[PDB]
């Protein structure tokens, strides 16, 4: 009896944990998205700047 | 039975019977465990006289009403008043016909099974519920607390038990009872204030001196050091206004009143302490299994709404027990409602529906179908 009172709250927490799962993951995901558009608005400008220099070579 | 209909959940509690139903947050009513009836004849005519009254509407009227508690000690003591605080609860609180919904029940551990069931009885046969069950108030706490394994301290209003639990089996060799709560606290309070010149000693007083526990009091990390603080300066003196408009000011009393639960001899007992009771209540486990009950040490129900008990408790058993293990006390701040709000989760799980009682296994099997059901 108590096994089971055992098992279907440790479900329910379980499930508390896949939540608090989810929101560490929707961080981690806007986490994500502000990294990756920073060093790819940087590296864009980086190598179009080397293409700008490259033109300047170019006469 | 529908899948739409949720369960009742009511806490059986000494000072505060709490109701809800399952999947709630939190207790949708509150109210004091009494039942009122009139001290003298002919005193409310017009105002719809009867036999008895519950709840609030009995607290309101203490001054024209006997109060009395079927609850006591976390135990119930009688069982027509008993039957009246669930009249009140079904059908005034909470509105439903309790033929319609099964009912979860919440009590103090190590109660006695006559009580089990006579409950199981009264559920059964005056009330007709389609299922009903019994669960330990701490156990309740501690899976309102997340948790499977760990001591729950259960201190309500009348009476504290320390309750350790391995994977949700509640461990009778190990739990222990102190008589000490809330009620013995504030009669303390009642007695300190007199001595401090505010006099306390009517039934009306005493709610008002609860209140001053409620909001004034705590629990002192360091008992001494607080009494020299408070010999030695005033800060921590607090103004409380009382019904009448006068102010009184309220000193030592705020800390020396929670004291009497980490030293009972305050109060003339020759007892455990909180701290003493839930180290002892972990010591008399399994070895193996006293560093899980350290780490997971739960505080539950109305008297342990102080602050800092939850550092005391932690000092205290830090001290207490060996530096090896792992002491950690967890206090959530929903605490006072944790015992319902575990039956609440409890009562709402799918897989906790095979665990009622039913109306059909009660009237082929008798009340001590509770002993088979119930844990």
């Amino acid at each position: 009896i108590a096994s089971t009172m055992a098992k279907d709250v440790r479900q329910f927490w379980s499930n508390v944990e896949k939540v608090v799962q989810f929101k560490q993951q929707s961080r981690l995901e806007e986490k994500r998205k502000k990294a990756l558009d920073l060093h790819l608005d940087f590296i864009v400008g980086q190598t179009e700047k080397y293409s700008d220099l490259l033109s300047q070579s170019l006469n | 039975m529908d899948d739409d209909i949720a369960a009742l959940v009511v806490d059986n509690g000494s000072g505060m019977c709490k109701a809800g139903f399952a999947g709630d947050d939190a207790p949708r009513a509150v109210f004091p465990s009494i039942v009122g009836r009139p001290r003298h004849q002919g005193v409310m005519v017009g105002m719809g006289q009867k036999d008895s009254y519950v709840g609030d509407e009995a607290q309101s009227k203490r001054g024209i009403l006997t109060l009395k508690y079927p609850i006591e000690h976390g135990i119930v003591t009688n069982w027509d008043d008993m039957e009246k605080i669930w009249h009140h609860t079904f059908y005034n609180e909470l509105r439903v016909a309790p033929e319609e919904h099964p009912v979860l029940l919440t009590e103090a551990p190590l109660n006695p099974k006559a009580n089990r069931e006579k409950m199981t009885q009264i559920m059964f046969e005056t009330f007709n519920t389609p299922a009903m069950y019994v669960a330990i108030q701490a156990v309740l706490s501690l899976y309102a607390s997340g948790r499977t394994t760990g001591i729950v301290m259960d201190s309500g209003d009348g009476v504290t038990h320390t309750v350790p639990i391995y994977e949700g089996y509640a461990l009778p060799h190990a739990i222990l009872r102190l008589d000490l709560a809330g009620r013995d606290l504030t009669d303390y309070l009642m007695k300190i204030l007199t001595e401090r010149g505010y006099s306390f000693t009517t039934t009306a007083e005493r709610e008002i001196v609860r209140d001053i526990k409620e909001k004034l009091c705590y629990v002192a990390l360091d008992f001494e050091q607080e009494m020299a603080t408070a010999a030695s300066s005033s800060s921590l003196e607090k103004s409380y206004e009382l019904p009448d408009g006068q102010v009184i000011t309220i000193g030592n009393e705020r800390f020396r009143c929670p004291e009497a639960l980490f030293q009972p001899s305050f109060l003339g007992m020759e007892s455990c302490g909180i701290h003493e009771t839930t180290f002892n209540s972990i010591m008399k486990c399994d070895v193996d299994i006293r560093k899980d009950l350290y780490a997971n040490t739960v505080l539950s129900g109305g008297t342990t709404m102080y602050p800092g008990i939850a550092d005391r408790m932690q000092k205290e058993i830090t001290a207490l027990a060996p530096s090896t293990m792992k002491i950690k006390i967890i206090a959530p701040p929903e605490r006072k409602y944790s015992v319902w709000i575990g039956g609440s989760i409890l009562a709402s799980l799918s897989t906790f529906q095979q665990m009622w009682i039913s109306k059909q296994e009660y009237d082929e099997s008798g009340p001590s179908i509770v002993h088979r059901k119930c844990f």
